[PDB]
């Protein structure tokens, strides 16, 4: 059985313009494990991107954390490009400070 | 109060690409301490928590052998489940195992675990009595019967009652300052108007350990959970966690009710009310 | 069950031989042991699954492979002397019972010219034994054979005997000083006076010797001491 | 501390 | 690693033998095997717990409180109980291997109801010392050309008659039937025809 990931784009600490932070993407609830998560800066990929070790919840659904060091600015835009078996085209989720 | 130790296993068959992948990750409550991915350059049981490096070379050496064998064990299981489930070789499949135990504040075993899943859905789980098996279907019953004859459940019970309790008690002790430290959430409410006649009250909780948290939006009276939207408790990437809960409040004389937050790191359950 | 091959095997100096062990019980775990007097059973190599095998404690001189669940063969190289190798296989080990194979007797023969088959002779029970007790004892002697790759078997009226059959647990060295000394073994069959005194009762005594093969190169004046059955025969009196 | 898999399927 | 207490024992027929074994590291299970020197060790029983199990007479075993020390009990010892008893020890993660130590060499001696010490000469040329009690110890052969075998117990299941024996033979002309057994502790009332 296939399950669609629940993409969430957020920061390690609250977004302060010009001050250092981490941009996280937490994909959850997906099955199979074969996922492709890319982190974008103004519609462009990042080379320096690490990730957490493959693990799941009680309901067997998988979870991964993709993260990178960043400096938030009111001009720079951050988003996430995720693809999985369940998706026909890569889904993009926009980073929002307000909510 | 309570504490848990878990060992998550994942075995993914990738035919047409190559040999299967085996990744075993250990957790003490919500903190990762070990990692063994067979897809690494030099597969080895590696530290993941600072409070685990104090373990001697023998600990790592014995765990690496257990994992280098488990890799070959799960290989055979991916093959066996093709025969059992009347499946062909061409396809890509997944085997998951969840081992470990929950212990109460008194350090005594509360519940023992030895669960398995095939392709997302359940396979074979060990019953709470640590004697009987729950097969998901008649193909899993073949494993239930293979294991009953070979007295598998007895071996698990020995580890879950013994080994697992003793190791969890040791891990908590080494990681005393971290694993047993209360970290409460950083609470605040954000207000955004979804329209002109309606608004959203999102309740934020950030930087908290452990993961267990209850966020309930109540409109004067308790039961308002059927219309509140909440995300999955997400990790910050520095041991601590995050979570929000948003209810869609109307517009007028309505932004007067409160939100309630429960976390074991809190001396009392906190109550939040928004105003500009 | 489990089939460990061969029962009897010889080895030349600096030679490598691969011992077999196959099962069908679908057992995950497989074990190889070396039995020596006073040392007891000792674990050479073991395997709990396919592709994975672990060493300890007797090695080097030994190598194994686990390409299938069914087979776990042990290759004994140029290092090690003479010993009895046993082979076990359990379903899930630890926990379950381990079932064994017949065993393998491995002797290092320096030169093929030392290999000799047995000289088998049968001794008729004494009349003084029947006159003193209504019981008659037959003796079978295997003399001048090398190595100790033999199995004694009494046959009365074409059927294999076991009641009143008595073979020496250890053979005698014909030349105690020498190591490559030939062996002697005695087996004895006792029956009542009536059975031996009847002429229609037949007394055969088989000795199965394991020697050289078809592949072996023999040069000497003697006949090739190949794997053979040499037996002495006795009749009723 | 993880132990070996008890028995295969 | 697995230590066996008797390591070697000789007992009379029917006599009650007690084999003991211990470990230093807590074992999950203990196996007991009996072997006939050049054969496959035959499985007796396995113990997972934790107390006494099972009291099946003739061949029954015990596993102490927690854990390591297991003992095997043999009650009405029969002639078939002879051989090497081995203790198989199995340990938790990741010491999963059946480990054996130096087994105990158990020897059951027949209780000769009606001994008749006698040395006979069999047709072709061979000496047979037979029907001698188990206390009689046939040992050594000081002469080089003289070959004397060890004691070997024969069992006429047909009549329930068991008997000890030793065969002697030599190429020498001086090899006498009466003089055949001297180094061996031979009784006074020994029969010589």
């Amino acid at each position: 059985i296939q399950r669609t990931p629940k993409i969430q784009v957020y920061s390690r600490h609250p977004a302060e313009n010009g001050k250092s932070n981490f941009l996280n993407c937490y994909v959850s609830g997906f099955h199979p494990s074969d996922i492709e998560v890319d982190l974008l800066k103004n519609g462009e990929r990042i080379e320096k991107v690490e990730h957490s070790d493959l693990s799941f919840s009680k309901d067997w659904s998988f979870y991964l954390l993709y993260y990178t060091e960043f400096t938030p600015t009111e001009k720079d835009e951050y988003a996430c490009r995720v693809n999985h078996v369940t998706l026909s085209q890569p889904k993009i989720v926009k980073w929002d400070r307000d909510m | 109060g309570s504490h848990s130790m878990r060992y998550f296993h994942t075995s993914v068959s990738r035919p047409g690409r190559g040999e299967p992948r085996f990744i075993s990750v250990g957790y003490v409550d919500d903190t990762q301490f070990v990692r063994f991915d067979s897809d690494a350059a030099s597969p080895r049981t590696e530290p993941r928590a600072p409070w685990i490096e104090q373990e001697g070379p023998e600990y790592w050496d014995r765990e690496t052998q257990i994992s280098k064998t488990n890799t070959q064990t799960y290989r055979e299981d991916l093959r066996t489940l093709l025969r059992y489930y009347n499946q062909s070789e061409a396809g890509s499949h997944t085997i998951q195992r969840m081992s470990g135990c929950d212990v109460g504040p008194d350090g005594r075993l509360l519940r023992g675990y030895n669960q398995f899943a095939y392709d997302g859905k359940d396979y074979i789980a060990l019953n709470e009595d640590l004697s009987s098996w729950t097969a998901a279907d008649t193909a899993a019953q073949i494993t239930q019967r293979k294991w009953e004859a070979a007295r598998v459940a007895e071996q698990d019970r020995a580890y879950l009652e013994g080994t697992c309790v003793e190791w969890l008690r040791r891990y908590l002790e080494n990681g005393k300052e971290t694993l047993q430290r209360a970290d409460p959430p950083k609470t605040h409410v954000t207000h955004h108007p979804i329209s002109d006649h309606e608004a959203t009250l999102r309740c934020w909780a950030l930087g908290f350990y452990p993961a267990e948290i209850t966020l309930t939006w109540q409109r004067d009276g308790e039961d308002q959970t059927q219309d509140t939207e909440l995300v999955e408790t997400r990790p910050a990437g520095d041991r601590t966690f995050q979570k929000w809960a948003a209810v869609v409040v109307p517009s007028g004389e309505e932004q007067r009710y409160t939100c309630h937050v429960q976390h074991e790191g809190l001396p009392k359950p906190l109550t939040l009310r928004w105003e500009p | 069950g489990i089939t460990q091959s061969p029962k009897y095997l010889f080895r030349k100096e600096g030679q490598n031989v691969t011992l077999s062990c196959e099962q069908n019980l679908n057992h995950d775990a497989m074990y190889w042991y070396r039995q020596d007097p006073g040392q007891g059973l000792r674990l050479i190599y073991y395997s709990q699954i396919v592709n994975d095998f672990q060493k300890g404690d007797i090695a080097e001189g030994y190598s194994v492979s686990r390409e299938k669940k069914e087979s776990f063969p042990l290759t004994v190289t140029s290092a090690q002397p003479t010993a009895f190798y046993l082979c076990a296989s359990s379903m899930s080990a630890m926990g379950t019972e381990a079932f064994f194979g017949q065993g393998t007797r491995l002797t290092v023969v320096e030169d093929l010219k030392n290999v000799f088959p047995p000289e088998v002779a049968v001794f008729e029970p004494s009349e003084a034994e029947i006159s003193h007790t209504q019981k008659a004892t037959l003796v079978c002697l295997a003399t001048g054979f090398y190595p100790d790759h033999v199995e004694l078997s009494w046959w009365v009226n074409g059927k294999e005997v076991h009641s009143g059959v008595c073979t020496d647990p250890q053979p005698l060295k014909e030349q105690p000083a020498l190591n490559d000394s030939r062996y002697a073994l005695s087996s004895r069959l006792r029956v009542s006076a009536t059975f031996w005194q009847d002429p229609r009762n037949h007394f055969r005594c088989q000795v199965q010797f394991y020697g050289l093969s078809e592949n072996d190169e023999w040069t000497q004046d003697r006949a090739k001491p190949v794997t053979q059955i040499v037996s002495a025969e006795a009749w009723g009196r | 501390f993880e132990d070996l898999r008890v028995l295969s399927f | 690693q697995p230590v066996q207490s008797p390591q070697a024992v000789i007992l009379r027929e029917g006599e009650d033998a007690v084999i003991n074994c211990s470990s230093s590291k807590a074992l999950y299970s203990v196996h007991w095997y009996r072997q006939k020197h050049g054969e496959a060790p035959v499985f007796l029983m396995i113990l997972l717990k934790g107390g006494e199990q099972k009291g099946h007479e003739k061949i029954s075993a015990s596993f102490n409180e927690k854990k390591q020390q297991s003992s095997l009990y043999l009650t009405a010892s029969q002639l078939s109980y002879s051989g090497t008893y081995f203790c198989g020890t199995e340990r938790s993660g990741g010491y999963q291997k059946v480990t054996f130590g130096i087994g105990t060499k158990l020897q059951v001696i027949p209780n000769i109801q009606n001994p008749d010490p006698a040395v006979y000469q069999l047709r072709d040329s061979v000496c047979l010392f037979t029907d001698f009690d188990s206390q009689t110890n046939v040992s050594q052969s000081k002469d080089s050309d003289v070959y004397i075998t060890d004691k070997c117990v024969l069992d006429m299941r047909s009549m329930d008659f068991k008997s000890n024996s030793a065969v002697a033979w030599s190429n020498k002309s001086d090899f006498a039937c009466a003089n055949a057994f001297n180094n061996s502790i031979i009784p006074e009332d020994t029969f010589f025809p």
